[PDB]
RNA sequence: GCGAUGAUCACCCGGGUGGGUACAAAUGGCAGUCUGACAAGU
RNA sequence: GAGUCCCAUAACCUUUGUACCCCAGAGUGAGAAA
């Protein structure tokens, strides 16, 4: 049998053995989102069906196996996640949080945003918001207070958008993720000096960064900066 | 033609009309909705091209979605009946695919223009 | 036209096994991990292991780092020889849907000969034949 | 003497229990995308049927509806409190008037399935007392038409011996190392009431 | 509350030990890993 | 006085400051860290609750686009009897509209302001007692999506997955209706085993076991609606010289009921068909003027969604439905399909020898051009204009294809 | 206080593995959706 | 140009769940208990 394993971060789990995965446990158990494997194992025994993290689909999973110190996604925590393209990366999300957790996903496209709502029903806990990152006003009614804000718009004023939402909803001492591609801001320069100027917008704005990791080889020219909100 | 986006300037266009013509002569075109919806599903096409001025304009904007799903660029030129000449054939053609071939003569001023169409997205 | 039927499929079929193979597989990350410090005596004083609270050996395992406090039946060389050879066909796979293109491209260069045109055969130094068609308008 | 009827109808009661069951599971999802909750609240397929019958569209939700829907089946449940508190919050998209059109008669056919199902079941059990009522009451109604249907009559059961009789009925274990015991010994003790119903 | 005696500081040091040479099992060895490296970026590229 | 205007999934929360210039202090992180101090600082003015789903939707677009609702004026009404008092609004676009009612209240909304929503809205559910945090997480959970349906333009009569269902069951029913067809012959029969002989029919056959339950009645009993004359008598002929023997009233009451759900099933099949054909006529229409809505009904099935369908080129379109000899034919280098699933299309019959083929080839590609129109249109009208047009140029290609002679004349 | 109205006839540590028959489900596998510019008339 | 017509509306294999089995079959044919 596969032998299950805890992992750094609560929600997140490792199906060590022959073949060794990324794993989170299924809130909606006997189902796929996207069509990736599933894994049921027993435990003192009843098994416990989970689902398999695909890092190359997912950033915030290529953030894992980097080996992000911290992430401030944990179980029972509430999370604003921004750029929701469909369920790719929000369900296995939704799964670390667990049912006393909560997920605001955003996203403005329309096409994708009706698979979004095909996977929320599935999701009590996942609360599904259409609408534009860029005026935070806007679904001020639907979204409660949020320990992290995980950031996957590729925009070349990204920057301005984490702001606005975190002034609105992030808590005092919260988390900050954000992916960066540095084809979109400035494909003349090298994927490092983007980076580095992102690092200092976000500053200007409040929020102390932690850690930088690059993404490869998961994806070429991506990395992901880890930040706290320091309003004080 | 809203939906049509993005589309192609006028100094742009003449640049991928050049390279549909000479991607023709060098038989690495693919002509028509249907032969470049086959290109992506068998992942062989550097780019797509496309008819702004096609009625109805849905029956080809399926492609757009393929291309996101596969990371394919592409770019709508103005007119159709300019881009069936560019092919060189007699009818309106709608959209068009530059076959994948890294051994071909022209492949430099294929990734020009691939460059090109990737920022204008 | 059928041979190139024939090719075409067995080269989807090894498409739809290099994606599924490589889904199983999980490849270890291999990027710059940057810490930021504020104070420079903090900079200087930085070590892997204070940060992350966990033994040195610990520290160069990117997927699970476990901090000291998580800390507190099949032979591995066998278990070894199996995982090499999960990963040794998933490149076989890789290059035997390479080959077929390959043999799909020729076999597609030749179809386009016997189809209708003037073609004019041309001869680089390295001895490459390739044909070019001349810039007559398709009735 | 005929017997026919009982081959006739036992091939009726299983497949009537096939389609009832399939049916009734296309009652779920049509109108689970509708409302999925109630579709776990209420796991008993028929009542499913008839609670669908009364809460078409869940946005109608009255302290008198709620009586009603608590007088179908028992409250002890809580069902008729969950139905409503659920049916004020849910995820279901609701449906057209003719797709909930078509879920209330597709639900009303699966009733009457049920409802002939139960009157067959009746009339089989009539069948088999006047029939065989030795073999009936030694084994059962449902069971004893069973074995008349393997051997393919009445007659060809009787004529069978004892050892045949136990392997005619060894599929679906229709008469049960004592457990081995008791089943030859009822075997032959069919076959004893088979040839007193048959002649 | 930081009150481990040495005693204390050595029990559970053991574990970390302990509990880490049962990883290294699962984490494995360098020698397959020079092998494997080099066919992980064959699929990758 | 002040007053501090928060919107809820709830509803609205009116909340009195006892300072009046609280946006105006700079210490307010500190202040309002803690909920007693929010809870001190704060008080309810007026809360009306949110009734319904319904009104929760009407109510909360108003807040996207900045108008005031009524229910956001009756609330406001209320608190008209505190003369020059000042009203703290989150937005400034609400701030105008609640400044043009002409209210004797002066709105105001700053950066300041940021904070007091930030510590409210965090100890939101202690400040409102009653409500639940799992409570206030499941309504904005209901309302997510409602007002996601409608800003996604959802609409009941545009779901494709009731098509896949209704196909998919009416497969079902032909196979159970059969079944239940074959043994009323055999039931019956041994009442009267000619009768089937003489009627085909299904529901021919159940139809006269009710009208007449046994032989004596077929001489007094007539069956002038269901049968001819010439098929009528046969059967009354049949009747007297039958071999099969007498049944009791109870055998004949279940074959009765065994009947009488054979013409329910039969109603009921239609019932669906004509369902199936109201639901494929609003959900892609353009492809029912073409092909059809059963073939239609088919071709979405098959491929999973109508988007699915869609993305297909107008090849995969003309061999759906015959994959296996597609694929047997791919590897074993021999000839291809050239029909799949289009065969039943009405234009493809119409067609005859090798027409047949090309206009499959013409038949698929404007399906296509029909279908990519339907699922991708944004404004799509539920007319079928294109196909239409489509349809014609079908049966101007079937004409001038059909009008050649092989033959030399 | 019997019987011809029918006697007789795999593994491992109270527990776990192996095998066998029937039914249901799987967004599990086999499994990869044909070609692409001429044709018809005088 | 080109096999609908060997049910991709399907067959077979794997996994899970449910209900059972670990005897012989044209089964044997006078013992069993003490």
């Amino acid at each position: 049998k596969v032998v299950i394993e805890p992992h750094r971060h609560a929600g997140v789990y490792i199906a060590r053995g022959k073949e060794d995965l990324l794993v989170t446990k299924n809130m909606a158990p006997g189902e796929s989102v996207y069509g990736e494997k599933r894994i049921s194992v027993e435990e003192p025994p009843t098994k416990v069906e989970y689902r398999v993290w695909n890092p190359f689909r997912s950033k915030l999973a290529a953030g894992i196996m980097g080996g992000l110190d911290e992430l401030f996604i944990a179980p029972g925590k509430k999370v604003l996640y921004l750029g929701a393209a469909s369920g790719t990366s929000v369900s296995h999300v939704s799964d670390v949080v667990g049912p006393e957790g909560v997920v605001y996903a955003v996203e403005f496209s329309h096409r994708p945003g009706r698979e979004l709502i095909s996977m929320a029903k599935k999701r009590p806990n996942i609360i599904p918001i259409i609408e534009d990152a860029r005026h935070p006003q806007k679904y001020r009614m639907l979204i409660g207070m949020v320990d992290c804000v995980f950031a996957d718009v590729a925009q070349p004023d990204q920057a301005r958008i984490i702001a606005l939402n975190s002034h609105m909803f992030l808590k005092d001492q919260g988390g900050v993720v954000i992916s960066i591609k540095a084809n979109c801001i400035d494909s003349t320069v090298d994927a490092e000096t983007v980076f580095a100027r992102e690092v200092q917008k976000l500053r200007e704005e409040r929020i102390k960064p932690l850690e930088q990791l690059t993404l490869e080889p998961y994806e070429r020219d991506h990395c992901i900066v880890v930040g706290r909100y320091m309003r004080s | 033609n809203p939906k049509a986006f993005p589309l192609a300037d006028a100094a742009l266009t003449q640049q991928i009309l050049d390279v549909v013509q000479q991607a023709a002569n060098l038989r690495q075109l693919k002509k028509g909705a249907n032969e470049a919806t086959k290109t992506l599903n068998r992942g062989i096409s550097e780019f797509i091209i496309m008819a702004a001025d096609c009625e109805p304009i849905e029956i080809l904007l399926h492609l757009p979605l393929l291309c996101e799903d596969k990371n394919v660029p592409y770019v709508f030129v103005p007119s159709r009946v300019a881009l069936g000449r560019a092919c060189g054939v007699s009818r309106p053609v709608i959209a068009a695919s530059i076959t994948t071939n890294d051994a071909s003569a022209i492949k430099t001023q294929i990734y020009a223009v691939k460059d090109k169409i990737e920022t204008l997205l | 036209t059928q041979d190139s039927n024939y090719v075409r499929t067995l080269r989807q079929i090894e498409l739809k096994k290099l994606e599924k193979g490589a889904k199983q597989l999980m490849f270890k990350s291999s990027g710059n991990h940057t810490i930021f410090v504020d104070s420079r005596e903090k900079m200087n004083e930085f070590t892997p292991e204070k940060f992350f609270n966990t033994t040195s050996e610990m520290v160069n395992r990117s997927e699970n780092r476990l901090t000291k406090d998580q800390l507190a039946i099949m032979p591995k060389e066998s278990l070894d020889k199996k995982k090499l050879k999960k990963f040794k066909q998933v490149k076989q796979h890789l290059q035997r849907e390479t080959q077929l293109k390959q043999v799909q491209q020729r076999m597609d260069a030749q179809r386009e000969l016997l189809k209708k045109g003037s073609k004019k055969k041309i001869v680089d130094s390295s001895g490459k034949i390739s044909f070019k068609w001349k810039k007559q308008r398709k009735r | 003497k005929n017997d026919n009827h009982i081959i006739q109808a036992i091939a009726l009661l299983d497949q009537l229990d096939k389609d009832i069951n399939t049916f009734a599971m296309r009652v779920k999802e049509w109108y689970g995308w509708h409302f999925p909750e109630l579709a776990k609240l209420v796991p008993d397929n028929y009542t499913f049927a008839k609670l669908v019958l009364f809460i078409k569209d869940k946005a109608s939700l009255n302290d008198d509806s709620l009586h009603d829907l608590a007088a179908l089946l028992n409250e002890d449940s809580g069902i008729a409190q969950r139905v409503i508190d659920n049916a004020r919050i849910s995820m279901g998209q609701d449906i057209s008037e003719t797709d909930m059109e078509n879920v209330c008669v597709f639900a009303q056919r699966v009733a009457s399935l049920a409802d002939y199902r139960r009157q067959l079941y009746d009339y089989l059990c009539e069948k088999m007392h006047t029939v065989a009522p030795n073999l009936s009451e030694l084994i059962g109604e449902v069971i004893g038409a069973r074995l008349i249907s393997h051997a393919g009559s009445l007659t060809n059961l009787s004529k069978q011996a004892a050892s045949t009789v136990q392997i005619l009925g060894a599929e679906k274990a229709l008469f049960r190392k004592n457990k081995g015991r008791i089943s030859r010994y009822l075997a032959n003790k069919c076959s004893m009431a088979s040839r007193i119903d048959n002649y | 509350e930081g009150t481990l005696t040495d005693h204390e500081r050595k029990y559970l040091n053991k574990l970390i030990k302990r509990n880490s040479q049962n990883l290294r099992s699962w984490d494995l060895e360098e020698e397959v890993r020079d092998e494997l490296e080099d066919i992980q970026q064959s699929i990758l590229k | 006085m002040a007053y501090v205007l928060t919107e809820t999934s709830a509803g609205y929360a009116l909340l009195k400051a006892s300072d009046k210039k609280i946006y105006k202090s700079s210490s307010l992180i500190q202040d309002l860290d803690s909920s007693d101090k929010v809870l001190k600082e704060f008080k309810i003015a007026a809360f009306s609750k949110f009734n319904s789903a319904a009104n929760a939707l009407e109510e909360a677009n108003s807040i996207i686009e900045g108008k005031v609702s009524s229910q956001l004026e009756k609330l406001l009404e209320e608190i008209k009897k505190d003369k020059k008092s000042t009203l703290i609004v989150s937005e400034t676009k609400l701030a105008n509209a609640i400044n043009k009612l002409g209210l004797n209240f002066n709105v105001v909304s700053d950066a300041v302001t940021l904070d007091i929503y930030r510590a409210i809205k965090e100890y939101l559910p202690e400040l409102l007692p009653g409500m639940s945090d799992n409570d206030l997480s499941k309504m904005s959970l209901g309302l997510a999506h409602s007002i996601g349906r409608h800003k996604l333009k959802f609409s009941a009569d545009k779901v494709d997955v009731m098509i896949i269902q209704a196909i998919a069951l009416l497969d079902d029913l032909d196979k159970e209706l059969n079944t239940y067809a074959m043994r009323c012959k055999e039931w019956y029969g041994w009442h009267f085993p000619e009768l089937a002989k003489i009627v085909t029919d299904s529901v021919a056959y159940a139809r006269i076991i009710l009208t007449m339950g046994i032989r004596s009645k077929a001489s007094e009993t007539d069956l002038s609606e269901i049968l001819p004359e010439e098929i009528e008598e046969r059967v009354k002929t049949a009747a007297e010289v039958s071999m099969g023997t007498e049944i009791t009233q109870t055998d004949l009451d279940n074959i009765n009921a065994l009947a009488e759900q054979i013409v329910e099933f039969a109603a009921y099949r239609e019932q669906l068909s004509n369902y199936l054909s109201a639901r494929m006529k609003a959900i892609a229409p353009n492809l029912t003027q073409l092909v059809g809505e059963l073939v239609g009904a088919r071709l979405i099935a098959h491929s999973g969604s109508l988007i699915s369908l869609a993305k297909s080129p107008a090849s995969t379109i003309q061999i759906l439905g015959a994959e296996k000899a597609l694929f047997r034919a791919l590897k074993t280098k021999h000839d291809t399909p050239k029909y799949g699933l289009l065969y039943h299309a009405s234009l493809v019959g119409q067609a005859t020898g090798k027409n047949k083929g090309k206009i499959a080839r013409v038949l698929a590609a404007k399906a296509a051009v029909s279908l990519r129109y339907d699922a991708l249109a944004e404004d799509r009208d539920d007319s079928g204009d294109i196909g239409l047009e489509s349809r014609a140029k079908v049966e101007n290609r079937l004409s001038q294809l059909e009008g050649r002679d092989l033959r030399t004349t």
